[PDB]
C-alpha cells in the first residue's frame, strides 16, 4: 500500500583483514616441559614459567600419546590464533586412576591434600600414561595422606610433621595414632591400570585483557587506518574503521572500553601508538511507495546521512547494479531527515501527502513521476480592521456533519494449557 | 489561612473596584520520536548471532511496529492542537487596539522568524542530527548519543518544524485580536477591539458601560500584568518543569538501555566477540542464547514502559485541544478551566514538545456591606428586581 | 598511637583504560577514616598479623625502610617469604628459612635475619618527602603488590587529598600467610615512620577523569549521604 | 476508517500469536510430538522447558498490549457518552464539541463497535461592512444598545 516504511538497514562491509601481533620469532621450549627424565611428586609440584616465546599448539593436540586433553576456558582449534598473558606450567605424576581429581571441582585425596584448581580455572589438562618411563620397586614417588585441612587452590604444602591423629600431643618420632604424613606409591610394571604412573600437565594462562608475550604462530599484516577493515589485535577480533587517538595508555594497558563495555581504544603491537575503534557507517532505509496498483517506482531516504556521503555511507560497488542507481544520480535531494534519491524537487507547495519529516512531503504526479516538496499550511487570508468597521451576516447555511466514535472492542479468551502444551500431559 | 465569613440573614458583600489578571498554564502535546535496529542491539555485526536470533521468531518485528506507531501518533497530537484553522490570518499593524499592547506576544516584524518575545524566551528555558554525521573524531565523539548510535539507536524529527508552529500560533493570534469568536465558527467577522471587550465584560455579567467608562485603567492594568509574566520568564528557574521532565524521563530510559549491554546474564561475558574469540560454535551457541535472552528482555521492557508514557502523552494533549477550541475561539463558562476567576479571552504561545496559554480574567477587588431584601411591597404587591 | 586515614589505598583495580566515566567496583580496600596503627623511632618490630591483606605507608629521609617477611610459623618447618632492597637492587626468595628471634639489617654490613636457609621454590630481583604506600593481597597462590610515591607536605600527619596506586608486580609462591613483619637498617648490629592498615571487603564507586586518572572515590558504607550517592550513582545530590 | 482499524489491529495480534508458535526457542524442534517421539522423559525434559518458557513469554506480550488498548478504547467511549449527553439529550455552548459553527441538534445512529454523530449547526453566510459605534450621545447623556 502507499506509504513509506523502514525496511532494512544499510551496513559498509570490510575490504581486507588485518593481524597485527608482536614480532618474536624464537619457538617455546614445550620439549623442556613436556620430555624431562624426571617429573616431580605430586605433593610438590613444579610451576615453569613460559614467556616471549611462539607457541604452537596444534602439535601438542595433534599427537599420539595424550589420553587426556580438556580445555576449559577456551576451545583447543582456537589456540593457534589468540595471544596469552602469565602462562605456567604445572608438572606432577599421579596414580592411573586418579586423573580425573584434576578438575575443577573435584573430592579426593589428591584434590583436597595435594593439588587443588580452582573454579573459574583457564587452561587445559594433559595426561598421558607413563609406564614405561616410570615403573621397574619405584619408591620416591611420594603423595601427601593427611592434612589437618583442605588445600587452597595452587597451593603447595612441602613440610615434614608427625600427623596427630588422637588427643596426646606427640613429638619427633613415630607414635601410635601419631604419623608420618607422606606415603610412597608402588608403581610395578606389571600393574593392572589404574595403578600404573601417568604423567601430568596443566597450563594455566589469562586471555585479552593485558599486555601479552606468548603467541601462536600468524603473520602480521601492515596497518590500515581511515577505512572499513577486518582487524585482529593479539587475539581481539572485531570489525570497524581505525584512526589516530590521543589517549595516553599507562603501560600496563592494552585495550579501552566505553560505556556499553565495549573496546574502543587500541595500542598496536609493534608500533605503540593508541587507535581509536569506531563501526563503519550504517543507518535506517525507508522506502517511499505508491500503491503497487499503480507503479513500481520507489524513492529511498537515507535517514541522516549527508548526500556526498551515500556512497560512502553504503558498501559503494558491492552492491546489486538494481540497488545502485540508488545511490547516485540527478535525482538527489537534501533534507534534514536524510538525503532522498528518486524525487524531483519542486517549488510550489500542496497540502501535505506522504510524510518525510522536518516539513518536506511526497506525492505521485504527472509523465507520472515521484515529487517532492514543503507542504502548505493553509490559504492566506488577511482580516480588514478598523477602529469604526464591523461585518453582519445577511445570510446563513444550514450544515451537518458526521462524527465517528469507536466504542467497544472484540472480546477474546485464551486456553492457556492448550496453547502451551496441547494435550501432552508430560508437558 | 484561617479565615471566617461574616454570614447573617439580611447582609450582603458588592464589590467596588477589580483587577484585570493574566496567569500562565503549561501543557506537554508531543515526546521525541524513537527508534531502534534490532538486530545491531542484540548481536551487533555477528553472523553467528544474527543467525541464532532467528529461532525467536518475529519479536523484532513487533516491537518496530510499536514504536512506529507511538511516533505516527506523536505527530496527531501536534496537528490536533495547532491546526485547528486552516486560514493563515496575516499580522495587521498594531497601533490601534484601543490602548491594548500586543507587542511582546506577537512575532518580531523587522525580523524574518515568527517567534515573538516571549517564545523567545520559552525555548531559552528547555535544556534539551550532524552529531550522528561527526561521531569519529573520537576522543570529542565520546557523548552519550554517539554510544547510542553505535548500538542502533535513533532519534527521528518531526513533521511539523518549530517556525511552522510558530506561525500557526501567530494565525490564531491574529484572528482572535481582529475578529473575536466569529473566524472559530465561520468567516471573520471583524470587529473593534474595545467592542470586543464590552461584549466580553457583558458575557460574565457585568454591563458594558463599566468597559467603556474605565478603558483606559483597564488597559493599564493589561499591560502592567503582561510585563509581569515577561520579566516572570526573564528571572526564575523551573516555571517550565512539566516540559524539562519530558526530556528527562526519554534520555534516562535511553541511557538505561546503553548501560543494560554490559550485563552477562550469566554467560562468560558480556563481550560478543570475546565470546567468539575463545570458543568454537557448538558451546558459543550456549553463550550467546543467554546473552540474547537478555538483551531481547531489555528491549522489551524499553518498548513497555514507552507505550505507557505515549498514552499519558495523549490524554494531555487532548486537553490541550480543548482548551484551546474553549479558552482562544471562545469565552468559556465552565468554572477554573481557563483560569481563576472570570474568563475574558485566552492566548496561545508555542513552546518546546508544548504549549502556553495566557489567560485573561476578572477578579473583583474591594468590597463594601450592605442591608438587602428579597422583594418590596408597595402597593399590596410584592416587587423582584430583574437584573 | 593511631592516626587517621581520610583516603588511604584506593588502587586501580584493573587494567583496561577508561575516561571521563564513574565506575562500581568490589574488592579488598582500606576503609575512610580508619585507624592506621603509628610506629616511630624517637631517641620497635613485632610480628603484626596480615589476615585480609595490608596497607603499609612509611615516611624516612635516608633509606631505612627496607623490606618484610611473610609467613605462618617463621620457624622452618613451613615455607616463607622475604623481600630485600641493597639501595640496589631488590631479591625476593621464598626458600624454608630459619629466622632469628630478632631479624634486621646491619648497617654495608652483613645480614642477621636467618641462619638458615633450605629448600628453595622460587627465587626472584628486579631494580620528608617521601610517602611510599603500599597494598599486599595474597589470593590463589598469588602475592600482588600496588605502590605509589608521593612527596609529603607536612610533618607527621598524613594527606588529605586523593591519589591512586598502581600495580608492581604479581608473585606465583603458592604459601599461606598469616603474620608479617618489616625489617629495619640498625647502625650498632644488636643480635638479641611507618603505618599499618588492614583491607576490607567493600564497594566504591570510582571516577576517572578525562584523562584516565581516578581522581575522587565514594565509600559507600561509610555513612547515609555516600549510601546515597552509591545508590543514584553520582556525587552530587 | 477508525472503526476497521480496531478491527484490524485485533486480527494482527491473534495472528501473530498463532505463527509464534512455529518456533523453536533454541529447542530441537518446534513441534512437541516430535520431541516426544524421539526422546525418553530425563532429556525431554530439557527441550520442553524451552519451548514453555518461549511460549509463556509470548502469551504475556499479547495480555500487556490487549490492556494498553483496553485502555484507550475505555476513554474513547468515555468521550462518546459525554457527547450522547451534552449534544443529543442538550443544546451545548462548548465552542467545537458538537461540530463546527454554532450547535442545534445532534442525531445518533448506531455502527459496529461504534456510534456515528449527526450534528446540526448554524453557519453565518453573506457578510456586509458597515460603520459602527459604541455609544450614541443625544441630551448630553450616553445610550448603549441593550441586544
Ligand atoms: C594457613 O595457616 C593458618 C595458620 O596456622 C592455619 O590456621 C590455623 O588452623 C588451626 C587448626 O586447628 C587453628 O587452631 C588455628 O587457629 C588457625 N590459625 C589461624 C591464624 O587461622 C590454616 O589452617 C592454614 N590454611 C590452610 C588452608 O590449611
Ligand atoms: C440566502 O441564501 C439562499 C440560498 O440557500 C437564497 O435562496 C436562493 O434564492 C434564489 C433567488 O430567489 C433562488 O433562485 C435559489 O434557488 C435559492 N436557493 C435555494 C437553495 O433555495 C436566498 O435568496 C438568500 N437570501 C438573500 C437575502 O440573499
Ligand atoms: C480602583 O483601583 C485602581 C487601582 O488600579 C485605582 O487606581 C489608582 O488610583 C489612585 C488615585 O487616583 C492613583 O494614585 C493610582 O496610581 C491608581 N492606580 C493605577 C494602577 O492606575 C482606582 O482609583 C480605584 N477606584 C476606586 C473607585 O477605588
Ligand atoms: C508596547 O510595549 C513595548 C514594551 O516592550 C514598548 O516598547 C518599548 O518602548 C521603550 C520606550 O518606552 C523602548 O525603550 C523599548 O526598547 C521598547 N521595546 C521594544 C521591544 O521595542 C512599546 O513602545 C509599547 N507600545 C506603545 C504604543 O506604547
Ligand atoms: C618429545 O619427544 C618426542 C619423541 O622424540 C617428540 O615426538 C616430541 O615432539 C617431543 N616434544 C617436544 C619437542 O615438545
Ligand atoms: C619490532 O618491535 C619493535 C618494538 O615494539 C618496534 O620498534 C619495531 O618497529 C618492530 N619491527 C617490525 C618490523 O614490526
Ligand atoms: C489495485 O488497484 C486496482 C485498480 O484500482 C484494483 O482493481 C485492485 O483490486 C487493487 N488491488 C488491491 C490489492 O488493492
Ligand atoms: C554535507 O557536507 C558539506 C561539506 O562539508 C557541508 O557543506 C554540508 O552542510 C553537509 N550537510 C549537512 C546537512 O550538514
Ligand atoms: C526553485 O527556485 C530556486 C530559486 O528560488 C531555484 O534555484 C531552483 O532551481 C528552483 N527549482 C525548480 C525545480 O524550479
Ligand atoms: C461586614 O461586617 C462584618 C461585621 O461587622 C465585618 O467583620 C466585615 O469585615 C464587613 N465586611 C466588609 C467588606 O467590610
Ligand atoms: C578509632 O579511633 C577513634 C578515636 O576517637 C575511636 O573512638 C574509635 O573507636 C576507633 N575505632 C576502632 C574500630 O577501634
Ligand atoms: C643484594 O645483596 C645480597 C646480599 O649481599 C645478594 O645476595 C644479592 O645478589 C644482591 N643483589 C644484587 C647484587 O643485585
Ligand atoms: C628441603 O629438602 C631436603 C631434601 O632435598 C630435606 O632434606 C630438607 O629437610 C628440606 N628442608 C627443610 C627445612 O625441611
Ligand atoms: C589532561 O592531560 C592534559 C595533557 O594533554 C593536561 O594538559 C590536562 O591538565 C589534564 N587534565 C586534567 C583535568 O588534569
Ligand atoms: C469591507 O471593506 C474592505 C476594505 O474596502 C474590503 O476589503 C472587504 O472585503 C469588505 N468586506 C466585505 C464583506 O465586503
Amino acid at each position: 500500500e502507499k506509504g513509506i516504511y523502514q525496511t532494512s538497514n544499510f551496513r559498509v562491509q570490510p575490504t581486507e583483514s588485518i593481524v597485527r601481533f608482536p614480532n618474536i620469532t624464537n619457538l617455546c621450549p614445550f620439549g623442556e616441559v613436556f620430555n624431562a627424565t624426571r617429573f616431580a611428586s605430586v605433593y610438590a609440584w613444579n610451576r615453569k614459567r613460559i614467556s616471549n616465546c611462539v607457541a604452537d599448539y596444534s602439535v601438542l593436540y595433534n599427537s599420539a600419546s595424550f589420553s587426556t586433553f580438556k580445555c576449559y576456558g577456551v576451545s583447543p582449534t582456537k589456540l593457534n590464533d589468540l595471544c596469552f598473558t602469565n602462562v605456567y606450567a604445572d608438572s606432577f605424576v599421579i596414580r592411573g586412576d586418579e586423573v580425573r581429581q584434576i578438575a575443577p571441582g573435584q573430592t579426593g585425596k589428591i584434590a583436597d591434600y595435594n593439588y587443588k584448581l580452582p573454579d573459574d580455572f583457564t587452561g587445559c589438562v594433559i595426561a598421558w600414561n607413563s609406564n614405561n618411563l616410570d615403573s621397574k620397586g619405584n619408591y620416591n614417588y611420594l603423595y601427601r595422606l593427611f592434612r589437618k585441612s583442605n588445600l587452597k587452590p595452587f597451593e603447595r604444602d612441602i613440610s615434614t610433621e608427625i600427623y596427630q591423629a588422637g588427643s596426646t600431643p606427640c613429638n619427633g618420632v613415630e607414635g601410635f595414632n601419631c604419623y608420618f604424613p607422606l606415603q610412597s606409591y608402588g608403581f610395578q610394571p606389571t600393574n593392572g591400570v589404574g595403578y600404573q604412573p601417568y604423567r601430568v600437565v596443566v597450563l594455566s594462562f589469562e586471555l585479552l585483557h593485558a599486555p601479552a608475550t606468548v603467541c601462536g604462530p600468524k603473520k602480521s599484516t601492515n596497518l590500515v587506518k581511515n577505512k572499513c577493515v577486518n582487524f585482529n589485535f593479539n587475539g581481539l577480533t572485531g570489525t570497524g574503521v581505525l584512526t589516530e587517538s590521543n589517549k595516553k595508555f599507562l603501560p600496563f594497558q592494552q585495550f579501552g572500553r566505553d560505556i556499553a563495555d565495549t573496546t574502543d581504544a587500541v595500542r598496536d603491537p609493534q608500533t605503540l601508538e593508541i587507535l581509536d575503534i569506531t563501526p563503519c557507517s550504517f543507518g535506517g532505509v525507508s522506502v517511499i511507495t505508491p500503491g503497487t496498483n499503480t507503479s513500481n517506482q520507489v524513492a529511498v531516504l537515507y535517514q541522516d546521512v549527508n548526500c556526498t556521503e551515500v556512497p560512502v555511507a553504503i558498501h559503494a560497488d558491492q552492491l546489486t547494479p538494481t540497488w545502485r542507481v540508488y545511490s547516485t544520480g540527478s535525482n538527489v535531494f537534501q533534507t534534514r531527515a536524510g538525503c532522498l534519491i528518486g524525487a524531483e524537487h519542486v517549488n510550489n507547495s500542496y497540502e501535505c501527502d506522504i510524510p518525510i519529516g522536518a516539513g518536506i512531503c511526497a506525492s505521485y504526479q504527472t509523465s507520472q513521476s515521484i515529487i517532492a516538496y514543503t507542504m502548505s499550511l493553509g490559504a492566506e487570508n488577511s482580516v480588514a480592521y478598523s477602529n469604526n468597521s464591523i461585518a453582519i451576516p445577511t445570510n446563513f447555511t444550514i450544515s451537518v456533519t458526521t462524527e465517528i466514535l469507536p466504542v467497544s472492542m472484540t472480546k477474546t479468551s485464551v486456553d492457556c494449557t492448550m496453547y502451551i502444551c496441547g494435550d501432552s500431559t508430560e508437558c | 489561612a484561617e479565615n471566617s465569613v461574616a454570614y447573617s440573614n439580611n447582609s450582603i458583600a458588592i464589590p467596588t473596584n477589580f483587577t484585570i489578571s493574566v496567569t500562565t498554564e503549561i501543557l506537554p502535546v508531543s515526546m521525541t520520536k524513537t527508534s531502534v535496529d534490532c538486530t545491531m542491539y542484540i548481536c551487533g555485526d555477528s553472523t553467528e548471532c544474527s543467525n541464532l536470533l532467528l529461532q525467536y521468531g518475529s519479536f523484532c518485528t513487533q516491537l518496530n511496529r510499536a514504536l512506529t506507531g507511538i511516533a505516527v501518533e506523536q505527530d496527531k497530537n501536534t496537528q490536533e492542537v495547532f491546526a485547528q484553522v486552516k486560514q493563515i490570518y496575516k499580522t495587521p499593524p498594531i497601533k490601534d487596539f484601543g490602548g491594548f499592547n500586543f507587542s511582546q506576544i506577537l512575532p518580531d516584524p523587522s525580523k524574518p522568524s515568527k517567534r515573538s518575545f516571549i517564545e523567545d524566551l520559552l525555548f531559552n528555558k528547555v535544556t534539551l542530527i550532524k552529531q550522528y554525521g561527526d561521531c569519529l573524531g573520537d576522543i570529542a565523539a565520546r557523548d552519550l548519543i554517539c554510544a547510542q548510535k553505535f548500538n542502533g539507536l535513533t532519534v527521528l524529527p518531526p513533521l511539523l518544524t518549530d517556525e511552522m508552529i510558530a506561525q500557526y500560533t501567530s494565525a490564531l493570534l491574529a484572528g482572535t485580536i481582529t475578529s473575536g469568536w466569529t473566524f472559530g465558527a465561520g468567516a471573520a467577522l471583524q470587529i473593534p477591539f474595545a467592542m470586543q471587550m464590552a461584549y466580553r465584560f457583558n458575557g460574565i455579567g457585568v454591563t458594558q458601560n463599566v468597559l467603556y467608562e474605565n478603558q483606559k485603567l483597564i488597559a493599564n492594568q493589561f499591560n502592567s500584568a503582561i510585563g509581569k509574566i515577561q520579566d516572570s520568564l526573564s528571572s526564575t528557574a523551573s516555571a517550565l518543569g512539566k516540559l524539562q521532565d519530558v526530556v528527562n524521563q526519554n534520555a534516562q530510559a535511553l541511557n538505561t538501555l546503553v548501560k543494560q549491554l554490559s550485563s552477562n546474564f550469566g554467560a562468560i561475558s558480556s563481550v560478543l566477540n570475546d565470546i567468539l574469540s575463545r570458543l568454537d560454535p557448538p558451546e558459543a551457541e550456549v553463550q550467546i542464547d543467554r546473552l540474547i535472552t537478555g538483551r531481547l528482555q531489555s528491549l522489551q521492557t524499553y518498548v513497555t514502559q514507552q507505550l505507557i508514557r505515549a498514552a499519558e502523552i495523549r490524554a494531555s494533549a487532548n486537553l490541550a485541544a480543548t482548551k484551546m477550541s474553549e479558552c482562544v475561539l471562545g469565552q468559556s463558562k465552565r468554572v477554573d478551566f481557563c483560569g481563576k476567576g472570570y474568563h475574558l479571552m485566552s492566548f496561545p504561545q508555542s513552546a518546546p514538545h508544548g504549549v502556553v496559554f495566557l489567560h485573561v480574567t476578572y477578579v473583583p477587588a474591594q468590597e463594601k456591606n450592605f442591608t438587602t431584601a428579597p422583594a418590596i411591597c408597595h402597593d399590596g404587591k410584592a416587587h423582584f428586581p430583574r437584573e | 598511637a593511631y592516626t587517621n586515614s581520610f583516603t588511604r589505598g584506593v588502587y586501580y583495580p584493573d587494567k583496561v583504560f577508561r575516561s571521563s566515566v564513574l565506575h562500581s567496583t568490589q574488592d579488598l580496600f582500606l576503609p575512610f577514616f580508619s585507624n592506621v596503627t603509628w610506629f616511630h623511632a624517637i631517641h620497635d618490630n613485632p610480628v603484626l598479623p596480615f589476615n585480609d591483606g595490608v596497607y603499609f605507608a612509611s615516611t624516612e629521609k635516608s633509606n631505612i625502610i627496607r623490606g618484610w617477611i611473610f609467613g605462618t610459623t617463621l620457624d622452618s618447618k613451613t615455607q616463607s617469604l622475604l623481600i630485600v632492597n641493597n639501595a640496589t637492587n631488590v631479591v625476593i626468595k621464598v626458600c624454608e628459612f630459619q629466622f632469628c628471634n630478632d631479624p634486621f639489617l646491619g648497617v654495608e654490613s652483613e645480614f642477621r635475619v636467618y641462619s638458615s636457609a633450605n629448600n628453595c621454590t622460587f627465587e626472584y630481583v628486579s631494580q620528608f618527602k617521601n610517602l611510599r604506600e603500599f597494598v599486599f593481597k595474597n589470593i590463589d597462590g598469588y602475592f600482588k603488590i600496588y605502590s605509589k610515591h608521593t612527596p609529603i607536605n607536612l610533618v607527621r600527619d598524613l594527606p588529605q587529598g586523593f591519589s591512586a596506586l598502581e600495580p608492581l608486580v604479581d608473585l606465583p609462591i603458592g604459601i599461606n600467610i598469616t603474620r608479617f613483619q618489616t625489617l629495619l637498617a640498625l647502625h650498632r648490629s644488636y643480635l638479641t615512620a611507618y603505618y599499618v592498615g588492614y583491607l576490607q571487603p567493600r564497594t566504591f564507586l570510582l571516577k576517572y577523569n578525562e584523562n584516565g586518572t581516578i581522581t575522587d572515590a565514594v565509600d559507600c558504607a561509610l555513612d547515609p549521604l555516600s549510601e546515597t550517592k552509591c545508590t543514584l550513582k553520582s556525587f552530587t545530590v
